């Protein structure tokens, strides 16, 4: 590719540019069809190396630090096998959740509204969100609805989980949540809903739209809910928090941690602990 | 040996019961498939040849099992082995405080009816048929093999109805063996673990995969032909009586 | 301690249930005697004072138990302990070749209906009432104690129906304990041996004194008061859950 | 009641043994802490007052136990209750293919020496001491309580030696109860699950929370005081003989 | 099938071990009689043809078993099956008040060493030899069969030492099955009761002829060939793992 015609002086020009690039990275560079977009991507691609080597340099510096102390310097009940035992324990709990647990739906029908940066970030929040469900005392039955098998979102999920994808204790499906559940019990959670969520209802299916629009697109989740006949609710952030800073649309890992706290009889004081403290000045 | 014996297999149209009939017939025995009319056991009976027939009967009905046993006695002249494999299950918690659902009484009743009394309904009726048999050299008239589950020992969440019925089979195994000891009838119970049967297949595929991997060794679902092998071993061993044999691959079910 | 606790004892008009109520009420608790209308529980409830009330109900019917628990809620405001002492027995061989007599299916179903179905029916409805209670400092909402004699393990000749019912209670003790673990309800099972219940004192002195001498130590029939003592011990111990406790004086029933 | 009784508690300087001594002395009984000289038994016996004394002895040595039993007779005049809480734990895989490591035989022998052999050494010697007692109104001469573990039923990976020693205690509890029944001595066994002994509390907080979460209910490690409560209940209840009681909060250990 | 398998039979010079070797060699397998030098195993090995060899070794000695296992490696190349049948017994009671006799400590130690420690000594050493085998189509490297006794559950009077060692084998059969699960080795336990062994001929004939009538059915002493048949059944069934199989003819041992 001739796209090297930009990089090979942009390094000499004085802008921050990474030294190691591949054709796969080079391909995504040419979709950036403006000077600022290319500069923004190159800045991201440059800082990837910057924290890599800095953390790289840290780790073998530690290797010398421990190898000198490790080489120079009884009755037990259990073998030290806890990480294996914890994973098995969460597996049994997840298997029980898939049968009797309350369903929670992550709507994957937002692939067409996301750029590559946003789509990748959605998976990262999805990975953390499902991780917190596993470690909970009373896990949800997590559903991935509207997830196209060949779609971009599915391929990214497979790449991140690798072998674990086929072994996850969650129900991923092509069908919409309206096909799996009665339309009366579905409550599409969205920040733009005019109805404020008062109490957590254990006989309802809460739908979270897996949409991370860093280029914020208000009303997208509400439009989907009103395109169907689904009811909507919004978190009582204004009721219990003194907001000052930032968007009121929380991340997927914060949302699931708020719902999990509510499901475990926690009040709104404990549940809203997971709203970033940088966005408000205390609970009232 | 097993050749020449007549075996009445309840729920023999599918699952563990069908695998037992395939092995026993293949070994030279004669089998009668006792299952519901809509279970499709007629096709299976024709597939196994002239040595296997299908008796449409419901184990929970006294008259139905009597018709089946008369059919077995008419076709083959005698009954030598009874294998109780017919069973159902439900997935329902005793009480779900969050959702406010209580386990219904009909679900508990129907599981108890099919799994527990229907097993006892067969045992008392066929023991009369075995009671007509002349003793062999060891003084034995027949062998009754029941099917409990590991749920009778470590039941899972939502398995209360299933565990109560299978637990009952374990409880009455020894008393029935003592009851029929005068007349030379052995009563044995098998407690299979996770097996490739439609009862466990109804679970989600990802739940089945996790459960299969949790079996210490072999790390797979129990193949039904391995259940049939254990049944043949119990039939051929004269000293096995009044005992519950766990066939689960050393798995212990967590809640 | 048990002072202030409200206990619903099924079959509390006689036998083990009555002994449990006398101890619990004598220790400062309140007891709701749940038994048959003709069992004479009203006379027993009057003798035990104002802290004990009689609720006539048949455990086999969901309607009667619901009204009985509504009476327990009305009189004392809450339910803390459920003691399932209600039970019947039948002595009949599975099959008698010398007599051509077969165990009656109605007899087998009748024993299961009261011993097994009635116990679960009480458990599933009582768990709804303990679910309304606020967890205490230890997070406990209630205790359920079931009765299932040693016949569940080593039943005697002609005890197939009784062992099947008691084997069911033992088998389902753990799955129910896992079911109610999120709620905070402990489910425990007691396996009494030969006790001086009005049933055992009815049979002639020949079998009465012989069986009392068959207990290794103490060589006597179990005092129902000793059953009540172990019932109270389970209530007071927070860490007893999902376990079957044999209270028999180490006797193993021979055929 | 337990007031006036004399209790010999092996391994009574810490853990379950110390908790049993604290409750029995508090309830009005006298205790003898039978533990190793290097343990803090002398400080513990002083803390419990003049009703508790420390007898240094190794349960694996016949001579050491006899001197301890002589001390109990000298100080208090008689022996009423023996509690066998002394024991060690060793975690070691039977064979590790990747590491080429085989379980060491000396590891197996030492666990069997203290847990299994040590328990029986106390039992055979303390039984003779209770054989000198005049029977009470019930004809009883003493109570012997052994401490098995849940590993005797579901041992985890690496607990081959520990489970074998604890499984043997479950094995001997009924035959010994039969041996001592003519004498009038009851033998019982308690199988604690995960308890807050110094062995478990020394573990990192990360794994301590996990072990607490594995218990169905209550979701916490067993309080040693709860073990003491069940020990008292066995002593007071005359009809508990030859039975293993699991005190584990319905936990079933995973591999 | 068992054809071509190499089995190391512990204590195979008489009783259950000799019967197991007799059946396996007849079916086409190879056997190694691991017994004491004075047991007369060389005559048994010669009588069984070139497929059977004698390895004189004490199960309590690590050196003796390693040489015996190396002999099997030299003669046959691999070890596929291990059957632990060697065991001794003692009839001393725990304590005799009338005679002032206490169970001597060495009798308990000697029985424990041969039965419990000896079984584990063979298990851990044969696990290394089985770990060298290539996993078969089912991923299995070998099968280890242990011989407990019915005394592990309902041991009689004067069987405290025997029940302890046999209870230990039952206790550790699951952790070892869990320990060896990643390798691909199945551990199963047989619990025979009253078999026609030399052990059941040392006792007085009138007592022995009385026990033969105590078995409900078959009302006789167990044929060692029946034990050999069950061992072959366990070998050929891939899903039998971690379970104790009672082979007693439904007998429950009275005090
Ligand atoms: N304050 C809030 N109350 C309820 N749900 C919220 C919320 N903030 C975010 N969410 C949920 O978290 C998900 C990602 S926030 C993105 C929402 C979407 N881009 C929009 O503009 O409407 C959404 O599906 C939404 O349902």
């Amino acid at each position: 590719a001739a796209t090297r015609e930009f990089i090979e002086m942009w390094r000499l020009l004085g802008r921050e540019v990474p030294e190691h690039i591949t054709e796969e990275e080079l391909k995504t560079l040419m979709e950036c069809v403006s000077n600022t977009a290319k500069k923004k991507y190159l800045k991201y691609l440059y800082t990837k190396e910057k924290v890599k080597k800095a953390r790289q340099i840290k780790k073998e510096m530690k290797a010398a630090a421990r190898e000198e102390a490790k080489n120079i310097k009884k009755n037990f009940l259990f073998l030290r096998l806890w990480d294996r035992n914890m994973d098995i324990a969460m597996g049994w709990k997840g298997a029980q959740a898939m049968q009797f647990g309350q369903p929670l739906v992550f709507d994957m029908a937002y692939e067409n509204y996301m750029k590559r940066k946003e789509l990748q970030n959605t998976v990262s929040q999805l990975l953390e969100s499902e991780g917190w469900n596993r470690r909970n005392v009373d896990p949800f039955h997590i559903y991935f609805c509207n997830l196209k098998i060949d779609g971009a979102l599915h391929r990214e999920l497979v790449k991140r989980y690798q072998e674990k994808w086929d072994k996850l204790l969650l129900t991923s499906t092509e069908k919409s949540h309206v096909d799996l559940f009665p339309k009366d019990s579905i409550i599409y959670l969205t920040a733009d809903s005019p109805n404020v969520m008062t109490t957590f209802r254990h006989d309802k299916v809460y739908v979270i739209g897996s949409f991370v629009d860093k280029s914020m697109q208000p009303g997208t989740s509400l439009a989907k809910a009103k395109r169907l006949n689904l009811a909507t609710e919004c978190l009582p952030l204004d009721k219990y928090l003194q907001w000052e800073i930032g968007n009121k649309n929380l991340t997927l890992d914060q949302m699931i941690r708020i719902l999990l706290c509510l499901k475990n009889n926690g009040n709104w004081q404990e549940a809203l602990q997971f709203v970033p403290k940088r966005k408000h000045t205390g609970f009232l | 040996s097993v050749k020449g014996l007549v075996a009445v297999i309840t729920g023999g149209a599918s699952g563990l019961g069908l695998a037992t009939a395939e092995r026993l017939v293949g070994q030279g025995a004669s089998a009668v498939l006792l299952d519901l009319p809509n279970s499709g056991g007629e096709a299976q009976a024709k597939k196994l040849g002239n040595n296997c027939v299908f008796a449409p009967a419901d184990v929970t009905s006294e008259k139905d099992v009597q018709t089946a046993l008369a059919l077995a006695k008419g076709k083959f002249g005698r009954v030598d082995v009874a294998v109780n494999c017919a069973g159902i299950a439900v997935a329902s918690k005793t009480y779900n405080l969050k959702k406010g659902q209580t386990h219904t009484l009909e679900d508990f009743q129907r599981v108890l009816d099919v799994n527990l009394m229907g097993t006892f309904n067969v045992i008392r009726l066929v023991a009369g048929e075995m009671g007509q048999n002349e003793p062999d050299q060891g003084g034995q008239r027949g062998v009754i093999i029941n099917t409990a589950s590991v749920a009778a020992f470590e039941g899972q969440v939502g398995q209360a109805a299933y565990s109560a019925s299978k637990g009952g089979i374990v409880g009455m195994t020894l008393p029935i063996a003592r009851d029929l000891a005068p007349i030379g009838i052995r009563v044995m119970t098998i407690a299979p673990g996770l097996f490739g049967t439609p009862l466990l297949t109804s679970l989600p595929e990802k739940v089945c995969n996790f459960l299969a991997s949790q079996v210490p060794f072999p790390s797979r679902l129990g193949d039904p032909a391995e259940y049939a092998h254990l049944v043949q071993a119990i039939i051929e061993n004269p000293f096995l009586n009044g005992e519950v044999i766990r066939l689960d691959g050393a798995i212990r079910m967590q809640p």
